[PDB]
RNA sequence: GCCUGGUGUCUUGGGU
DNA sequence: GGATTACACCCAAGACACCAGGCACGAGA
DNA sequence: TCTCGTGCCTGGTGTCTTTAATCC
């Protein structure tokens, strides 16, 4: 499913059709956050149900998101090379 | 420590529950959730304030699952305990290593170096007490102390009391 | 969890010491500052309860929603029964039986009077109410942070709460 | 294009980048702001209350 | 705050093909998971078919919250949007 | 859904905000120290604890779970580990703007050569834009050719010159001009003396220099500590079955460990300082083609094998790189290829899907009170006869594969379970002819099954899709939900797209034979 | 003195090839004016020179195909100079690791040394297979496990004093090898012990298969699935695989295609 | 081991010309020895999924460096039908 | 958006002044010196 | 008695 | 005087570290 | 029986000199 598909798509504004595609329908992935400092540094055993983040010391303030696999393993280059990229999940302006 | 909070707590409504009564159940549904447990960012909550009149806005369908998700805003009765309030209480057990005392929904423990030397434990007296001539510290006896720290497990929150100072003990 | 008005926390450069709570030195916390907001945005005062009050508060919710769960049809033991489940029964019983135990004004005639006497930071103004206390020596030692601020009334305030204060 | 000098010159500015944008959403696998996905729908309990009672959540 | 009032409301009064393509799906998926429907069921028993039966006859219980650029809103019940 | 089930409250993201990782956080998010270049323990099982592939990074095992978060290796998502630099280096990707930041402030205290009292000065500082604002303001105190002690009053200077700074591949060098002319003398500027310099720079001028003391403090350019990334980012391969070769970063790595230590071999003992340089400097090397291996002017870090190492930059640019080749598009399931034959006796919208193809390709239907006695017959017939089903899908997830079920006549379907049913007649699919061009190269038809192997489309699509029957492949993709067929349906289908917005006419019409033939 | 840099591994040799120069040279009319030359172990690529003038360093190496053309040579401060010929363990009941033979990796204690000094008697756990697979290597050596002479005795051992046992022709002393090495096959320095050493110290598938019935009648196939009362036959005869009851099958067996009696 | 069926090899190793086979269906059998019983891993070969057809000769011989060394032709018959291509 | 970058685009792939994609190429590039 | 892993990086030749 | 830009998708066949040093085994004296 | 030579395996580490157009 190449860049000429995905735009087709669009042009269709078939929104939903295309989330589904290139989420469910291959490499979709849940990872957890912190809702403090927004990085993917929680440590989630979910048998024994306890969450940290041992940076922020939370263990209350945590959210699990959906994204592709794809996109985990580029924040975690992109971190491998000092880069911070930061999932905040609310605005603020 | 008693507080009101305008608390909200996000529930997701299988699609199956859509009818008539759909609010009366989430009335219900939400105080089966919230009443009685803890947390450590506000406390104990005790009871949820006008629970059948409560407004629950509109529900936002969740893209790709069908379910529906409500912002139930509330206002309820939270207690929570806090480091340096000096608090009244009722001892719960009496042992070698201090004593227990229930403040309302949880258990404080104020160990023995924390407690005056003229304070003996008495096994022997029946019943058994803390004692002295014009004070008396049996299950029931008003004391005064002051909580010196507290420790959060989210689940249950635990709080460390002391009698060393001026004008705590029984009264 | 369960979430409240207060939002965000983002980060900032300069850390803070003045978040540890002591009710001593003030410091309730991010999410019992002085000014709060409501559901609606609106500014709103911390609402700090005394026994007394908490207890009419409460004993009244549970009753009038006992009566609404009977279609619209006192004793504490009585009234923890509405609660569902064991372990909403346990901390609502316990809840009353301690405030049974210590609630000086235990109705609302009283209960108004003392609220019209005491209605100045709000979190002081409900610490007074909540530790009986005999003469102003014993209300600034215990509650150290009346010290410096110069404007007694505590005697009269002490006096009225022991004469409202029923024989036991 | 410049794909590896924008992400290194976004982080020594420290950019936010606000979501908006349909290529943004794509990638992240969520609910892009088009066609379809430029709305919310949410339950109309008003008009739930016109049915029978025998329908009702318990 | 955000909301704008019923008397008010400035967009345009027919569902766009948009909105029709997202309610019907939308109620569809809630019906093939067991949601009380609000019409007849005759010999038309397909998930899809039974939605497009609702916006026929005006029955679909949804509001369209339609975000206008500086992020309020106007909700529109389904009720009452003219569908072609 | 294919997710256990977590109390933490699902959200999705709204903003994304990038910086630097500061030495002391990376610290905080690792879960080991890495010192040791040596993999194995001793080549006898079980890798060795504190060296590249210490258990504690995570799993790529099926046998053997993490010991940081107890889940298995599908869920797991890695953990980071770091190594600490004996010295501080460059990060390569960021020594143009290091070099920038030096013409600007002073080489000594490090404040910002010009004030609010310059008029033109004050302007800059209003702009609202980060970028622009800090080249404005380089644009002015580039002239500016001596950091005054002295206001233009002591505005925290220190009088010094300052230099011309150059670079001279991952080096910087700086000319100062002692104080007509004389000699000035250019010492190498290493990474440690500039490293000191820039924690002494103010918040305030830290601002006006368009950084960020939250997210980009100006002395995390400098790298002190290294983040070693789990190894989901560098898996192994196995070659010929037993042999297993690793992941250029897993070399790379073992080159900048090894490379450590000899830093540390140094500073004890023998040193004869020349060779504190060209060991230090090697340090600098392999941490910079290990991010970046397209240093202009100099030559490649190389594999033993004679090729270029991929280093991370080259990991993410370029057509078959993170961006474009998985992020921008990427492979999909459910999805079938094969070539297109003609048929006049099909319907416009209609396309026909050959037998084998629609055997493996499958929609999950859920199971109503509707439907509940149509599904069990498919049930019944399983996989092999059509039409039939592949899987039971529970509430719970776990799928009951129909090829292996002995006991398929003693399955009883609940409510709220899933089927995946074989394609049938009337569902919608949508079709696809690459190059796609324009959006009627994607419009969906509703299957017709039939035998025969080739793809069949009524021959009035083939000019919006310019194809014929030459060879031309074409690509069926199926939607896998109850909200997708219903979008396919009611926007993307073919008697929708009679009429293109392109010109305000038609794109399809009577063709060839048929055109030939009404005339 | 004069740092040179050169080829890698051939130091040693540029330091040869500048003394046959100078002896060849000494006493004519162009003597190579330099004193001497040295390349230090630690110091890889680099050789020393001593010598007055820059323009000997120059003639030293001149058309020395190890060393490289760029104008690199540097100087070398007094300060600096004894540094760089600076010359610089092991004691019985102490750990070493050994470097060599099935035994690399391994901690041992060092019992003894030779009066030459040349190789230490090593106490090691022993890694033995008591002649199991007779009629080695460290990629296929034996786990470790102590000397067991029962099990010797048992299996496959010369008996020589109180817990002293010459089992293959090897030494094992209360279940330990005593076994010399090199020194300069041991390991005494920076040895990290590790966690381990902390430790220590259906009947019808796939068979022939003829069909008696329906419009496939007499083709030879096999059974590819038998999973209930339909069987899955791959046809010999076209290139399908097809759904077919079990009445309509003869299995081969000893005598002819027989009947569901098999 | 792989999933597919075995049954075709003989005892040599190698399956035997004249033998039907399909997708799958393994046809050389080979093991390699898993270092430090039960200690041996497959590295069998299997038919190519998207084809059938008959062994038709197998050749045993030899390499340059003395290990024994196989390869098996397999033969079947592609019948034109519709999608097949041709040109004048 | 997208479909006046198809609708444009998609006639040019079969398609003294310069004309067609070289003139076409120009216009984009916003060249300064054009032929 | 359920689970069930077979490589990569290139180069070259082709199809529309 | 420097890099960056240079259609899309797909199929299939055809390949893989070197040198030096040390240790062990075998053969010859 | 001892010594020397050759072969195989394991570990560590590189280097004789020898496609074209655009903008920023
Ligand atoms: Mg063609
Ligand atoms: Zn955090
Ligand atoms: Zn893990
Ligand atoms: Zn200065």
């Amino acid at each position: 499913f190449g860049e000429m598909e995905r735009d087709c798509m669009i042009a269709h504004g078939a929104a939903g059709f295309l989330k589904e595609r290139l989420m469910e329908a291959s490499d979709a992935f849940r990872v957890h956050v912190c809702g403090i400092c927004g990085l993917m540094s929680v440590i989630a055993n979910l048998k024994k149900n306890q969450f940290e983040c041992r940076s922020c010391k939370n263990k209350t303030n945590i959210y699990q998101l959906h994204i592709p696999y794809a996109a985990k393993l580029l924040f975690q280059e992109l971190m491998a090379m000092n880069i911070a990229p930061r999932l905040y999940t609310e605005r603020s302006g | 420590m008693f507080f009101l909070k305008d608390l909200s707590l996000i529930l997701t409504l299988h699609p199956s529950y859509f009818g008539p009564q759909m609010n009366q159940y989430l009335r219900e549904k939400l105080l089966t959730d919230v009443e009685g447990t803890c947390t450590g960012q506000f406390g104990y909550i005790v009871t949820v304030l006008d629970g059948m009149n409560i407004d629950v806005g509109k529900g936002r369908i969740i893209p790709g699952s069908g379910s529906a998700e409500f912002e139930v805003k509330y206002r309820a009765v939270v207690w929570k305990p806090f480091k340096g309030e000096v608090v009244d209480a009722i001892v719960s057990n009496v042992s070698p290593i201090g004593f227990f005392a229930d403040v309302g929904p949880l258990n404080v423990f104020v160990s023995t170096r924390l407690i005056p030397d003229n304070l003996v434990y008495n096994p022997s007296n029946s019943p058994p007490a803390y004692m002295s001539n014009d004070e008396l510290i049996t299950k029931g006896s008003k004391v005064r102390l002051k909580v010196v720290g507290t420790r959060t497990d989210v689940n249950e929150i635990y709080a460390i009391g002391s009698i060393k100072e001026d004008f705590l003990g029984a009264i | 969890v369960s979430t409240s008005t207060v939002g965000a926390r983002r980060r900032r450069a300069k850390q803070q010491v003045d978040d540890e709570e002591n009710a001593t030195l003030l410091r309730l916390g991010p999410e019992f500052a002085l000014k709060q907001y409501d559901h609606d945005g609106n500014e709103h005062d911390l609402i700090a309860l005394s026994l007394s009050e908490s207890r009419l508060l409460i004993r009244e919710a549970l009753k009038a929603r006992s009566r609404a769960r009977n279609g619209g049809v006192i004793d504490d033991d009585e009234l923890a029964k509405v609660t569902s489940g064991a372990v909403a029964n346990g901390v609502v019983k316990k809840t009353l039986d301690y405030l049974n135990t210590f609630a000086r004004f235990k109705d609302e005639e009283t209960c108004t009077a003392v609220d019209q006497l005491l209605h100045l930071h709000p979190f002081e103004i409900a610490q007074l109410s909540s530790l009986g206390c005999e003469d102003v020596d014993e209300a600034i030692t215990l509650i150290p942070s009346l010290a410096a601020k110069k404007e007694v009334n505590l005697q009269r305030i002490l006096d009225e709460l022991n004469r409202l204060e029923d024989p036991y | 294009e410049e794909t590896v000098e924008i992400l290194f010159e976004a982080g020594a500015a420290a950019e936010l980048d606000d979501c908006r944008g349909v290529s943004e959403n794509v990638m992240l696998g969520q609910l892009a702001p088009m066609g379809t996905g430029a709305f919310d729908v949410m339950i109309d309990e008003k008009l739930l209350t016109s049915l029978p009672a025998d329908y009702a959540p318990t | 705050e955000l909301a704008i009032l019923k008397e008010e409301r400035t967009t345009t009064p027919y569902l766009t093909k948009y909105e029709r393509a997202r309610i019907l799906g939308t109620r569809a998926l809630q019906i093939s998971m067991n949601a009380p429907v609000l019409v007849d069921i005759e010999g038309e028993t397909d998930p899809l078919q039974i939605a497009m039966k609702e916006l026929s006859q005006r029955k679909i219980p949804l509001v369209i919250r339609r975000y206008l650029p500086d992020g309020s809103y106007e909700d529109w019940g389904c009720d009452e949007l003219i569908v072609d | 859904s294919q997710f256990p089930y977590s109390s933490a409250p699902l959200r999705s993201v709204k903003e994304v905000q990038f910086g630097l990782l500061s030495p002391e956080e990376i610290r905080a998010i690792s879960v080991v120290k890495i010192e040791y270049p040596e993999i194995m323990d001793e080549s006898r099982q079980r890798p060795r604890e504190g060296g590249l592939n210490d258990p504690k990074l995570g799993s790529i095992d099926r046998n053997f779970k993490c010991q940081t978060c107890g889940e298995g290796m599908a869920e797991c998502p890695g953990h980071f580990g770091h190594m600490e630099l004996a010295k501080p280096v460059f990060h390569i990707g960021f020594i143009p703007k290091i070099k920038k930041v030096c013409e600007c402030i002073c080489m000594n205290c490090g404040k910002l050569l010009l004030d609010e009292t310059n008029p033109t000065m004050a302007q800059a500082i209003r702009i609202r834009d980060p970028k622009k604002r800090f080249n404005a303001v380089w644009q002015l105190c580039k002239t500016k050719m001596v950091c005054e002690a002295d206001a233009p009053v002591s505005r925290g200077g220190c009088g010094n010159t300052q230099p011309v700074v150059r670079k001279d591949g991952m080096k910087l060098w700086g000319t100062w001009k002692k104080s007509r002319d004389a000699q000035p003398e250019r010492k190498l500027l290493t990474p440690g003396e500039i490293l000191n310099v820039f924690k002494h720079i103010s918040p305030e001028d830290c601002f006006r220099l368009g950084f960020n003391e939250d997210y980009a403090r100006p002395e995390w350019m400098i790298i002190t500590v290294l983040p070693v990334p789990p190894p989901q980012v560098r898996p192994s391969i196995a070659m010929d079955e037993t042999t297993q070769g690793q992941d250029d970063l897993t070399h790379k790595l073992s080159d900048i460990l090894k490379a450590n230590i000899n830093v540390q071999k140094l500073e004890m003992d023998g040193s004869p300082q020349h060779i504190i340089n060209e060991v230090e400097q090697l340090l600098q090397f392999h941490v910079a083609t290990y991010m970046d291996n397209d240093i202009a002017g100099q030559p490649q870090a190389l594999q033993k094998s004679g090729r270029p190492v991929k280093a991370i930059r080259a990991r993410l640019k370029g057509k078959e790189g993170r961006l474009r080749g998985n992020l921008m598009g990427k492979r999909v399931d459910f999805s079938a290829r094969t070539v297109i034959s003609g048929d006049p006796n099909l319907e416009l919208d209609q396309v026909g899907v050959p037998i084998s193809i629609a055997k493996t390709l499958s929609y999950p239907e859920t199971v109503t009170q509707y439907n509940i006695h149509r599904l069990t017959e498919y049930v019944r017939n399983g996989p092999n006869e059509h039409p039939g089903a592949k899987y039971v899908i529970r509430d719970n997830g776990d799928r009951i594969d129909l090829r292996y079920h002995k006991r398929a006549g003693d399955i009883v379907l609940q409510y709220g379970w899933k089927v995946e049913r074989h394609l049938m007649d009337d569902d919608p699919v949508l079709f696809n002819r690459q190059p796609s061009l324009h959006k009627m190269s994607m419009m969906a038809h509703r299957v017709k099954v039939m035998p025969y192997s080739t793809f069949r489309l009524n021959l009035s699509v083939t000019s919006p899709y310019n194809a014929d029957f030459d060879g031309d492949e074409m690509n069926l993709h199926v939607p896998q939900s109850e909200e997708t067929r219903a979008e396919l349906s009611q926007l993307c289908a073919v008697p929708l797209q009679i009429v293109s917005p392109q010109s305000n006419k038609p794109v399809m019409g009577i063709v060839q034979d048929t055109l030939c033939g009404v005339r | 003195i004069w740092g040179v840099k050169v080829r890698l591994g051939k130091e040693k040799d540029v330091v040869r090839q500048i003394l046959k120069k100078k002896l060849a040279r000494e006493g004519t009319k162009n003597p190579l004016e330099i004193y001497s030359a040295f390349q230090r172990d630690s110091f890889k690529g680099h050789v020393y020179i001593e010598a007055r003038k820059a323009e000997a360093i120059n003639d030293a190496l001149k058309g020395n195909v190890n060393v490289f053309s760029n104008n690199s040579k540097f100087l070398v401060g007094i300060v600096e100079y004894k540094d760089l010929l600076r010359p610089v363990k092991l004691t019985r009941g102490s750990y070493v690791r050994v470097k060599n033979g099935k035994f690399k990796g391994d901690l041992a204690q060092v019992d003894e040394v030779l009066e030459n000094g040349l190789e230490a008697r090593l106490k090691l756990v022993p890694r033995l297979d008591y002649g199991k697979d007779l009629s080695y290597t460290s990629k296929f050596r034996p786990a470790q496990r102590l000397f067991s002479e029962a099990e010797a005795r048992v299996h496959e051992i010369r008996r020589d004093r109180d817990g002293f046992v010459t089992y293959g022709g090897e030494e094992y002393y209360e279940g330990f090898l005593y076994k010399t090495f090199r020194l300069q096959n041991l390991i005494v320095n920076s040895i990290n012990p590790t966690l381990n050493e902390l430790s220590l110290f259906d009947p019808t598938l796939n068979k022939t298969v003829k069909i008696r019935q329906g419009g496939y009648k007499g083709k030879i196939g096999i059974v590819k699935e038998a999973n209930g009362d339909r069987f899955r036959v791959e046809l010999h005869n076209p290139n399908k695989t097809i759904p077919i009851p079990c009445s309509f099958l003869l299995i081969e067996s000893t005598h002819g295609w027989v009947p569901y009696e098999d | 081991l792989k999933h597919g069926t075995y049954e075709k090899l003989d005892e040599d190793g190698l399956i035997a010309p004249g033998v039907r086979v399909s997708g799958d269906d393994i046809i050389i059998g080979k093991t390699t020895p898993i270092p430090p019983y039960h200690t041996k891993r497959d590295a069998s070969t299997p038919l190519r999924s998207t084809e059938n057809g008959i062994v038709d000769q197998v050749l045993l011989t030899t390499n340059q460096e003395g290990l024994k060394f196989v390869k098996v032709r397999m033969r079947t018959t592609k019948v034109p039908q519709i999608g097949d291509k041709f040109a004048s | 958006g997208v479909i006046a970058a198809q609708s444009i685009g998609e006639p040019a792939t079969q398609m003294n002044v310069t004309l067609g994609v070289p003139r076409l190429k120009e216009i984009l590039n916003v060249a300064k010196n054009i032929k």
